DNA sequence: TTTTTTTTTTTTTTTTTTTTTTTGA
């Protein structure tokens, strides 16, 4: 994760400065060229993410909206015991309603979940260990590299 | 979004040193 | 051009009366001496206070609200010596707007500032001591003593602060040969009451009767300590009270400290006090000193005007009026439903009703999917405060949440405080700094025409408009005028910086579909031709602290952009003019509601105006030390450093984005005559302007109005006030018919105006 | 069936300028 103003004198182009506006995860691919040049392709756009059951979250915090959930999350990151999430807003946590199924059991039916796009995946470690510990987060241990490898087939 | 590049990161390894702890 | 004619030729008799009212010398013995105000300080209780007459004059300017009564005030300001004041900050700014639109008017403050009202006076026991008036007929001395006993906890403090401050001032100059006219100029920061005896109070019906005497009393104070040349000339104050007597009321709030029941009773305003008191109507001679403005300019309807006439004059309500207002009635569930009448301000007759209505629309917009965003507002109580106050209330058992049951209204600006949808108070002891803090959430809507309630410090971060709109700003230098004439160099530095920063915007428009290769070719070719007589290249910005620098370095940048705007304006026709031009001094990225103005440098620090119609934008954090002027207050300053205070961003009428500061307000009221700083409330102080109460609607006019009337509580004055806030009867909807339902009409001041309209010595201006 | 309890305004002293990012058990 890199902080925008920390890299303000960087003079980057578009998509490479707006991803890290507050703070943003950068998937850096280290390697060589066939002629021996040491390259570090700084990939942008990759975000860690998890699922919470839609009805379960809707009940336990009356999150009548995906963003109403983002507000409850940032309210928790404000009440955070020690000030590690300063300034956190309702836009660091974009969410959508997906239609996935729990792998456990065969009788399981495909429910509605919220897929909650965190940035700065340590916030996901907080929002996974401390956010509503009675709701069940699904893939909150999957780091951003695995999201990069898997989301892009091949 | 407004971005003007005409309006970076620090290297945390010793590129220079002028005093150290001489043990020998 | 003929619209002004009647006012132009009818204000002259008004002007030719205020002059003799202000140039009438009093007898030597009738002048209140300094020793009088010395004894007032000595007096502890307002009982042994001696019966003392304080001479004064009045001139009443009444007339329909929005009857253009301000033309009279305008003519007075440019011809007469005067100190123009206002009953509310909004009214004072409205008069400033309408006085600086013709000539120069000095910063118009409130009458409260003029007589020295300060912070600690806001929550002061203003109704405590009793008075059995030795009256009927009520002597003026008794009325003034009643109004001083009413405000003893304010008059006494003002007198003590003015007196115990010490003597130099005018006393010095007067003895030039033993030049006080040039004294207020050489000796600055002197109270404005020391240089004039004509005090214009606009919308004076918003002030209670207690204030009238108070103002006169205070006048004499500030002319006695300083020994003003007017005091040596034995002149007396003349209070030109301008306001609507039947469209404005004053209310007094008293809080009982055990029942926790804040009550608000109706009171006699200055206008009603002067019109309806036989003692004041004789001493002030209101018959020869009354001007009624009778025309409703904004109104362009006919039946709407007749209804306003019958309601204001107390005329009998006929069947025809009922049938006319019948065409406005729309169901209860139609107004309250947020899907109907979009953009129409909705008035209710209860603060709970507004709190309900604002919440439902919040849900509607949120579910349907502006953005219904959540923003923190906090509170800071202290353990010692609620320990000692609980001790003194004869009830030491009271929960903090029960403390916030009603004092939340009495902890900040009442208007937005009781008309906001908010969460559950999280009262957690943050006694690290010896405190107990609360936390709730005042959900707003995104991108709405909100209004600033309290005084905020605006910090303009840039302009989000069109190329044409920014060319206009530079061409007329309207922005420079808004910052005042004394400090123009600060306004010229920031515009210069913007033009040297907004050069990249032209290059993005270069990527526009529907343009020929050679159309873009000629675009960049003329860019190069202008660079030949100037591409951003490497222009050297900045200038020294010199008046010439902001008229030479800026002059180049102003001419540079102006030309550049007009250059591509001809190249791309209307397309370039309408193209969105955003200029900022920093990389400003606004995803959703969250904004990011990076690290501020305080390029242009100003103060937001309450009247200015802003637009809600988003809550950037970007902690600025400009708003962080924090110095009790330091104990919460440390926590504000701890918890990042969000600064809400607003968009003015022009379109310039401005980041503002938060608001902090104290509660101090007690019963043991021990005013101590209890609780300070940190929040945002913005109002939606979409729903409000009828009583607050009196202050400001509205575009589109839907009125929700509660049956049984129907007061025809409330109906008249609610229906008169909009110019056109076409855009007006209502719950029921106030004329068809049982209504408590109080037509006592109406007959008094009618008898005034029936007096040869009262000046009617059409 | 009684049955409520509605609304407001004021609270100044100025205009630039030292940045930080593993924590828990």
């Amino acid at each position: 994760v890199e902080h925008a103003y920390g890299m303000r004198a960087a003079q980057f182009h578009a998509r490479f400065m707006d991803a890290i506006t507050p703070t943003g995860t950068v998937i850096t691919l280290l390697g060589l060229t066939p002629e021996g040049h040491r390259v570090a392709v700084h990939v942008y756009g990759t975000r860690q993410y998890f699922y919470m059951n839609k009805e379960e979250v809707d009940r336990h915090l009356q999150c009548r909206a995906p963003r109403d959930l983002c507000e409850r999350m940032a309210a928790a990151l404000r009440e955070s015991p020690g000030a590690s999430f300063r300034g956190i807003s309702a836009d660091h946590f974009e969410a959508e309603v997906v239609e996935r199924t729990d792998v456990y059991y065969y009788e399981t039916r495909p429910a509605l979940f919220y897929r909650v796009y965190v940035r700065s995946g340590r916030v996901l470690s907080y929002l996974c260990d401390n956010f509503c510990p009675a709701i069940k987060k699904y893939e909150g241990g999957v780091d951003a590299t695995t999201r990069f490898i898997l989301d892009n087939p091949g | 979004n407004f971005y003007n590049p005409y309006l970076t990161q620090r290297h945390t390894y010793y590129s220079e040193c002028d005093e150290f702890r001489f043990i020998a | 051009a003929f619209l002004n004619f009647t006012s132009m030729h009818g204000v002259q008799p008004i002007l030719k009366r205020i002059r003799e009212l202000s140039q009438q010398q009093l007898d030597g013995a009738q002048v209140p001496h300094l020793q009088w105000f010395r004894d007032v300080a000595a007096l502890e209780s307002p009982a042994g206070l001696p019966l003392r007459e304080f001479p004064f004059a009045v001139y009443l300017i009444t007339g329909n609200a929005g009857s253009g009564k301000s033309t009279c005030v305008q003519t007075i300001n440019e011809v007469l010596d005067c100190v123009v004041t206002g009953a509310t900050r909004i009214a004072a700014q409205n008069m400033y707007a309408k006085l600086s639109g013709a000539f120069l008017s000095r910063p118009i403050n409130t009458i409260f500032h003029e007589f020295g009202f300060r912070g600690n006076h806001v929550q002061a026991q203003l109704g405590q001591y009793p008075y059995t008036l030795t009256s009927n007929p009520a002597s003026l001395e008794d009325l003034q003593r009643r109004d001083l006993t009413y405000y003893w906890e304010v008059i006494l403090d003002l007198t003590k602060r003015a007196l115990a401050a010490s003597r130099n001032e005018f006393r010095a100059l007067a003895a030039l040969e033993r030049l006080t006219r040039l004294a207020p100029a050489t000796h600055g920061a002197l109270p404005a009451f020391t240089r004039s005896n004509v005090i214009v109070i606009d919308e004076a019906g918003l002030l209670g009767r207690h204030l009238l005497t108070a103002v006169v009393y205070c006048w004499w104070m500030i002319n006695a300590l300083y020994h003003t040349p007017q005091y040596a000339a034995r002149l007396r104050p003349v209070l030109v009270c301008v306001g609507s007597p039947t469209q404005t009321a004053s209310l007094e709030s008293t809080f009982e400290h055990q029942k926790l029941r804040c009550s608000v009773r109706q009171s006699e305003n200055v206008l009603t006090y002067l019109i309806c008191n036989r003692t004041l109507r004789e001493y002030a001679r209101l018959s020869y000193s009354w001007a009624i403005f009778i025309n409703n300019k904004r109104c362009v309807e006919h039946e709407f005007g007749n209804l306003m006439k019958v309601l204001e004059y107390g005329l009998p309500i006929t069947e025809e009026h009922m049938q006319f207002v019948d065409r406005f009635v729309v169901p209860e569930n139609y107004i309250t439903n947020p899907a109907n009448l979009p953009g129409w301000t909705r008035l209710f007759s209860s603060h709970k009703e507004v709190s309900a209505y604002m919440a439902k629309l919040h849900a509607y917009l949120k579910v349907t999917r502006f953005v219904v965003f959540t923003l923190p507002v906090l509170t800071f109580v202290s353990v010692k405060e609620f320990d000692e106050y609980r001790r003194l209330t004869h009830q030491p058992g009271l929960t903090i949440e029960k403390w916030l049951t009603a004092n939340a209204s009495r902890i900040t600006n009442y208007s937005q405080s009781q008309d906001q949808d908010a969460g559950h108070m999280r009262c957690e002891v943050h006694s690290k700094q010896q405190l107990v803090v609360a936390r709730n959430d005042v959900t707003y809507v995104l991108n709405s025409q909100i209004a600033v309630t309290a005084r905020l410090r605006k910090l303009v971060f840039g302009f989000s408009g069109t190329f044409r709109a920014f060319e206009a700003v530079l061409r007329d230098d309207s922005f420079v005028k808004t910052q005042g004439e004394t400090s123009v160099e600060f306004a010229y530095r920031f515009l210069s910086r913007l033009i040297f920063s907004g050069l990249i915007s032209f290059y993005n428009f270069l990527q526009r579909p529907g343009l020929d290769a050679t159309q873009r070719t000629l675009a960049y070719a003329r860019m190069g031709e202008l660079t030949a007589e100037i591409f951003y290249c490497h222009y050297t910005p900045g200038e020294p602290e010199t008046t010439a620098a902001v008229h030479t370095q800026f002059a180049l940048l102003k001419r540079a952009f102006l030309g550049r705007f007009r250059i591509l304006q001809e190249l791309f026709g209307e397309a370039f003019e309408v193209a969105p031009f955003s200029t900022y001094v920093d990389n400003v990225i606004f995803r959703g509601c969250e904004m990011l103005t990076g690290s501020p440098r305080g390029g242009l620090m100003s103060v937001a105006l309450q009247t200015d119609n802003y637009t809600l934008m988003g809550y950037t954090y970007a902690r600025v030390f400009a708003f962080a002027d924090e110095l009790a207050t330091a104990n919460v300053a440390e926590l504000l450093e701890e918890a990042p205070l969000p600064y809400v961003v607003l968009r003015d009428q022009h379109g310039f984005m401005s980041v503002v500061n938060t608001n902090i307000s104290e509660f101090v009221e007690s019963i043991d005559s021990t005013e101590l700083a209890m609780a300070i409330n940190a929040d945002y102080g913005i109002s939606s302007k979409l729903a409000m109460t009828i009583t607050r609607s009196q202050g400001l006019s509205l575009d589109k109005v839907a009125i929700c009337f509660t049956p049984g509580n129907l007061r025809l004055n409330s109906a008249y006030v609610a229906m008169s806030r909009t110019t056109s009867s076409e855009f007006l909807r209502m719950n029921l018919n106030p004329l068809r339902e049982r209504h408590e009409r109080d037509d006592v001041i109406s007959e008094h105006i009618l008898s005034a309209l029936r007096d040869p010595n009262v000046v009617i201006v059409y």
